[PDB]
């Protein structure tokens, strides 16, 4: 149920999308979800 | 229902993910996250006073937290222990 | 002893469309694992057949191109629901297919007139829906590819509406390497993960891609059926001045880029021809001198 | 003159698409019928250079086949639906027979057993002077099957018969097979005449010719090799059989008016095939040929070059079946042809790397129970 | 970068080194050792046996690490070590960001808890994923660092709109097809069939969280049987007559469907995991 | 220098014409067949059993082929055990048989 | 057979280099690039060489001291023998020898070698003598892959090993470019190998093939669930499965051999039911969701069972 983007990331979103999923979902949902970003960016970059 | 999504559960099953989610949902029920320790830690000490060797698969406190994870209705395994079948 | 088996260690049915299989290939060397993994999985996306349907007729039922009175959805959303269709067969080129229903309140599926080589994998598909009384029939056509049709055998149509529609039988495919050594050997195990539509089962997937390595792979082991100045640089360094030549061809020579003996020498007489104001009493004359020494 | 058991209609309801194959004969295991000197397609430049660690052997000799049993497993791995029909004993080896085939997918409904004759074993007789055998005494499982024993079910369901020239040779498999052959005709499918001749066979070519004479004509579809071709008809090999160089002599297409004679009304296509380096197709109207490799790791237990005709064989039956109304477009039999040479060259590859090498003059490995075997870098030793 | 966020690569010889005391008590415990001096010749003739039972011990046993210059708060962390061979420790890529990582060779420091009320302790409360947020305001401390960034970046830039995609206007004179799932569009980008920026259409399946902004639809084609399509700058959305939305399309690029679905499986992936 | 040993075109026409108190195996072998060459081992392993009570002989079908045909020989992979006494019959294997059926037909038959 | 290649050029820079370019031009789509990468990695990782593994000088203190009367020192005698190309087949361990006496310089000339092993360069720099002095050196060969590490050190003394490379290929590249055939899409293929001299590319390239087939061969053989290499593997399988453990004779028993008729038969085969274990495993409401089926033949089979078995493990009254 995550909002769809179709504009650029920066950190600043970035940061402020984790600071939201760590009051939505919890810190041990966003460590496996900031993981799965990580991956991902590696793998694009 | 993602078709592809196996891989990843085996990997948290597998690399001990499952730890993690029991000791956060375990802090849902506590005040205060210090008692909850010394309470742990006084239930290992006890499970290890009665049987040296016997404390469980491996270690004490995977065995305690693993029987306060089966006593609320999800199953887990024994001090989270589960060897690699495909280990030649 | 030693010797490459593999196993099949977890298989699932999620549903009628979907599979999923998991091999083992234990004991790979190191480096061989990886290379494996690349080309079975290109294999799997790429080498294998598949059949679906690329032309549509819908010119018989009762429709103006942009709505049909009697079916419920639109031209474009029966389309969509066409190309959806899985299939298996062994159809060598091209065959036609065709369904027709009569009834008040119907839902088109799995009214498919085939052929014996063709069948259909889920009957449960639907193709139309809440069809209002109309006589409904459809003309389809089916080909067997295993990239995509890239191009229409026919160019101009009538009313056939042709669906770009791609094969792909196995819809996703990966592999892993668990790495097991201890001291100075390093052996390696692949894990092969393969997701099917339904139309072929993951282990006859491995069986094709196998077998479609290998004949490509062949084809580079086939074989045919038979049936003074005497030193280095003192005559290849001798620029054309030194020989001496009337002014005339040793102007031509040096607008041609010619300098030295070695490039009049890899310049044949028909470029040498092509020069501007060169003659063939020219060609005579520098034979001459470079046969004169 | 043939007798039918329809009664219930049981086509439409579960026969599934892939058409049942009816695989008639024996069920043996490593037996070879015949063998004749051949030739082959390889690279001489990389044999001259390798010749301490590669087996190749002096004279090349090919057998035509396997057995019909060969013949299931491999149609059944390609992913075809095969049923053998034969007779078998019930002892412990053709109990084992029986569970190779079936885990192999083949079907044995078709197969039965019987409790009081062996599986390979018969029994014979001195006879008068000069040592002629008599066979008489008893038949094996295999060369026994009665008339009545055919199951008639299965042949109402297969659309492809397949039998061989071995089950023949006796009296009295000779009419059951026959039978079987024209039962499997008039209830409608087409028949694979694999002529592969036994020993006794290759006296004289008029024998040869009037033994199968009963067969050749029932049967649409026959796959003979070159030798057989050569023998069958008057033509006399003239290639060197030992040279080291590929001259065109061999591997010769002979012209359609060789093949006239032996051709007749209801035969369709004639395939004759040098092995996996060359397969040689004659129609009606058109003929060609499609070349191949057969350039494989050549093993010892391996170099009769058996598991390839089987492959053959089981790639032109899967192509065959599948595609009944294309038997005479030209591109779909050679595409055909390719995967039944694609299909050979990996059976042998297969059976070469299955059965290892034999172990070298410095012998230490541990001793199977039934034989001795080394893999292949064992075999790539100094001494 | 193959590292989880709790394990962290620990080099064989400081793993002898920190559980040589654990491995000589499993040798004398179980069997193959009967004295001290037999087990310390056993643990230096490098055999197999001996790797296993360390292996064996340091499965779940935690471990810490600290840095040298303690600036930080989140300086000191807890970590599960994992037997892996060279001369480096291995550490994950977002906590050396969030450890004031240096170019030049931090030197770290190896800790092992011996007590149950420090082991329990460390299990608890130091591990990395129960502190991800920095005590000074609350701002996440754990964030992508530059290379997850500048992948992120690329995926969600999408591509040139106007005068850079098209030469003349497109007032004189289509897309990739209709991609009924997000699964499709990624396996022909697999396929090497569309470019990583190649806008396509994404049937959506009326979810009704349409992101967009507060912008009147550039056309409204309003046909004469009653069913509209209101064109949007990046949606599609076709209704009927008696206010029911058919059919909602999106045109976007492979990179926020890749972003999106790989957040909502891991996700999904967590939730059925747990139990 | 092996157990068993090579005959000939006339050499083997002469143990059934005389007489024995051992079994005679006469195998037909062809060197170019692949699967011979397995038989092979596991008759020298079955005569290193029964080094006085049983003899083991081999034939070739390429230099015999005269002594093949009358034989009543239908393929490469073949063995007779014929029995000493008179009467008594011969038995034709064809094919790659397992040891425990030699041992179960020199035994028991 | 459309598809052709042919060797396109073949030079000898050097005899320590070889390069060849190679063409196959009907290729198609998908198929080049497939090619190309598979025969990159085997070109480069999946051949293998014979170099020099063990070198035993006569009386050294260590491999970095000198040697009176040779400019180099041992280090750099044990490099240049490092790089010795040498070709060989069969695997294994073979000895050589270096016996030069006199001024002058040693060069590979002076190996002495089994009759397997060959020498390529023929003209490399080993060391170089200035005194009368007789040069022995012990050498050992040996057949692999990829590069060895010296980590071992036993079974000899007084030897000092040397890091060999394995690696005949030197470098390798291959480049696709389009047939121009309209409508269908057809690809070229080029090859360039470089090879150290051991061996010509074309052999590389087979030797490359080869590799790539045994390594996807395994993937058709029989599925894995008695001893390897030998024909009667189940013979004696059958033989024990039944004689060894219990509740496993049911596992070898099928539906073939349970006599039924060709309707239920192919049902069952259908229903991806092949032994009587799986009829036994599934209940009888499961007989019943199967299509084209009745109640009667559900009695046809429970009689037979009992006929030829004596209970049922699941197909009991529930
Ligand atoms: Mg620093």
């Amino acid at each position: 149920n995550l909002v769809f983007h179709n504009k650029a990331i920066n950190g600043t979103a970035m940061k402020r999308l984790i600071s939201r999923l760590i009051d939505h979902f919890g810190m041990a949902y966003t460590s496996h979800i900031l993981d799965q970003v990580k991956t991902l960016g590696f793998q694009q970059a | 229902r993602i078709p592809f999504l196996e891989e990843q559960v085996r990997k948290i099953r597998d690399g001990g993910k499952l730890l993690t989610m029991d000791i956060h949902r375990l802090l849902l029920n506590e005040d205060n996250r210090f008692d909850f320790v010394n309470e742990i830690a006084a239930e290992a000490k006890q499970y290890v006073e009665n049987n040296r060797d016997e404390y469980g698969a491996k270690k004490a406190i995977l065995h305690v937290l693993s029987n306060r994870m089966n006593d609320a209705g999800v199953y887990r395994a024994e001090a989270y222990m589960e060897s690699d079948p495909f280990k030649p | 002893t030693r010797t490459l088996q593999w196993k099949c260690v977890e298989s699932r049915t999620d549903s009628k469309r979907l599979y999923y299989g998991r091999f083992i290939l234990s004991p790979l060397m190191k480096g061989q694992a990886d290379t494996i993994g690349i080309a079975m999985r290109r294999a799997l996306l790429g080498e294998i057949e598949g059949t679906c349907i690329t032309r549509v007729k819908s010119e018989k039922v009762p429709h103006e191109y942009s709505t049909i009175t009697g079916i419920q959805e639109s031209v474009h959303e029966i389309l969509m629901n066409l190309k959806e269709i899985i299939l298996r067969s062994n159809l060598y080129g091209t065959s036609d297919a065709s369904i027709c229903v009569k009834g008040p309140g119907s839902v088109t599926a799995q009214d498919i007139i085939l052929p014996p080589y063709v069948e259909i994998v889920d009957n449960t598909q639907h193709i139309a829906s809440l069809t209002e009384p109309i006589d409904f029939c459809i003309g389809l056509q089916i080909e067997r590819n295993r990239g995509y049709l890239i191009k229409t055998p026919h160019n101009f149509q009538d009313g056939s509406y042709p669906i770009d529609a791609v094969f792909m039988p196995v819809r996703n495919a990966n592999h892993s390497i668990h790495s097991y050594g201890n001291g100075n050997e390093k052996q390696e195990i692949l894990f092969l993960e393969i997701w099917t539509n339904g139309s072929l089962t993951p282990k006859e997937a491995l069986h094709e891609a196998s077998r479609n390595l290998i004949d490509l792979f062949i084809p580079f082991l086939h074989m045919e059926e038979d049936n003074k100045n005497k030193k280095k640089i003192a005559l290849k360094s001798i620029f054309i001045d030194q020989s001496e030549l009337p002014s005339r061809i040793y102007n031509c020579l040096k607008m041609s880029n010619i300098y030295t003996l070695l490039d009049l020498l890899n310049n044949s007489q028909e470029d040498l021809m092509k020069i501007e104001h060169f003659r063939s009493e020219d060609v005579k004359r520098i034979l001459g001198i470079l046969e004169k020494y | 003159e043939e007798l039918d058991f329809d009664g219930g209609e049981d086509i439409s309801f579960s026969y599934g698409w892939p058409p049942l194959v009816c695989c008639f004969g024996a069920a043996q295991h490593a037996f070879v019928p015949s063998g004749r000197p051949s030739n082959r397609l390889v690279d001489h430049e990389w044999h001259e250079r390798m010749k301490d660690a590669i087996w190749d052997p002096e004279k090349f000799t090919r057998a035509p086949g396997g057995c019909s049993s060969n013949v299931a497993v491999a149609l059944a791995s390609l992913g075809g639906k095969v049923a053998f029909m034969g007779k078998l004993g019930d002892d412990d080896f053709g109990q084992s027979l029986v569970y190779f085939m079936n885990i192999n997918k083949v079907q044995t409904r078709s197969v039965r057993l019987d409790s009081k004759k062996a599986t390979a074993i018969t029994h014979m007789k001195i006879g008068k002077r000069g040592g002629l055998r008599m066979t008489t005494t008893k038949p094996s499982a295999e060369d026994s099957l009665l008339k009545s024993e055919i199951n008639i079910d299965v042949l109402k369901e297969a659309k492809m018969f397949y039998f061989n020239t071995f089950s023949m040779l006796d009296p009295n498999m000779r009419l059951t097979t026959l039978r079987a052959t024209k039962i499997s005709k008039k209830l409608g499918g087409v028949v694979f005449y694999d002529v592969n001749l036994p020993f006794p066979l290759w006296e004289s070519g008029d024998k040869a010719k009037t033994f199968i004479q009963q067969a050749w004509d029932l049967a649409d579809i026959i796959e003979v090799t070159k030798q057989e071709l050569e023998f069958l008809c008057g033509i006399k090999p003239s290639e060197r059989f030992d040279t080291k160089d590929n001259d065109r002599s061999k591997f010769t297409h002979y012209p359609p008016e060789v093949i006239a004679p032996l051709w007749h009304e209801n035969l369709k296509v004639l395939f004759v095939t040098n092995g996996t380096s060359k397969i040689h197709y004659y129609t009606k109207e058109h003929n060609s040929a499609v070349l191949g490799l057969e350039d494989v790791p050549l093993t010892p237990y391996t170099s009769d070059m058996s598991a390839s005709g089987d492959g053959i064989i089981a790639g032109i039956i899967r192509m065959l079946t599948v595609q009944p109304h294309l038997m005479t477009d030209k591109g779909y039999l050679e595409r055909t042809l390719k995967y039944a040479i694609s299909c050979g060259v990996v059976d042998q590859w297969l059976q070469a790397r299955r059965l290892g090498y034999p172990p070298k003059e410095g012998m230490e490995d541990d001793v199977v129970p039934d034989d001795h075997g080394i893999k292949s870098v064992t075999e790539r030793e100094y001494r | 970068p193959s590292l989880s966020l709790h394990r962290c690569g620990l080099p064989r010889e400081i793993a002898i080194e920190l559980f040589q005391t654990f491995v000589i008590r499993g040798l004398i415990r179980q069997h193959l050792a009967s004295n001290i001096g037999v087990a310390k010749s056993k643990i230096r003739e490098k055999e197999p046996i001996v790797w296993e039972i360390l292996q064996e011990v340091m499965q779940g046993h935690p471990v810490l690490l600290n840095r040298a210059p303690t600036l930080h708060r989140l300086g000191i962390q807890a970590f599960q070590p994992v037997l892996v061979e060279g001369r480096a420790i291995c550490l994950h890529p977002l906590v050396c960001k969030g450890f004031n990582a240096d170019f030049d060779g931090d030197q770290m420091a190896v800790h092992v808890p011996l007590s149950l009320e420090a082991q329990v302790e460390a299990r608890l409360l130091m591990f990395s994923h129960m502190n991800l947020l920095s005590p000074a305001i609350g701002d996440p401390i754990s964030v992508p660092t530059q290379d997850m960034l500048i992948g992120l970046y690329v995926l969600t830039s999408g591509n040139h709109r106007g005068i850079c995609v098209n030469r003349y206007n497109p007032c004189n004179r289509t897309k990739e097809p209709f991609f009924s799932n997000s699964y499709d569009a990624i396996g022909a980008y697999r396929q090497k069939r569309i470019n990583l920026d190649s806008p396509l259409w994404l049937r959506w399946r009326l979810d009704q969280r349409v992101i967009a902004s507060r912008e009147t639809p550039i056309e409204v084609h309003y046909e004469s049987l009653g069913t509209f399509y209101e064109i949007y700058g990046h949606y599609l959305i076709v209704r009927s007559l008696k206010k029911q939305i058919l059919f909602i399309y999106i045109r976007t690029t492979v990179g926020h469907i890749a972003l999106y679905r790989e957040i909502e499986e891991a996700i999904q992936g967590f939730s059925r995991a747990y139990s | 220098d092996y157990l068993v040993k090579k005959v000939s075109a006339k050499d083997i026409q002469e143990l059934i014409k005389g007489e024995r108190n051992v079994p005679l195996i006469i195998d037909f072998y062809a060197t170019w067949c692949g699967p011979c060459i397995l038989m092979a081992q596991e008759l020298e392993m079955l005569a290193v059993e029964y080094e006085s009570n049983a003899l083991i002989v081999k034939v070739d079908t390429d230099d015999e082929y005269e002594f093949a045909r009358d034989m009543q020989v239908r393929g490469l992979p073949t063995l007779y055990f014929i029995s000493p006494d008179p009467n008594k019959d011969a038995i034709r294997t064809e094919g790659l048989i397992p040891i425990q059926m030699m041992r179960d037909i020199i035994n028991n038959d």
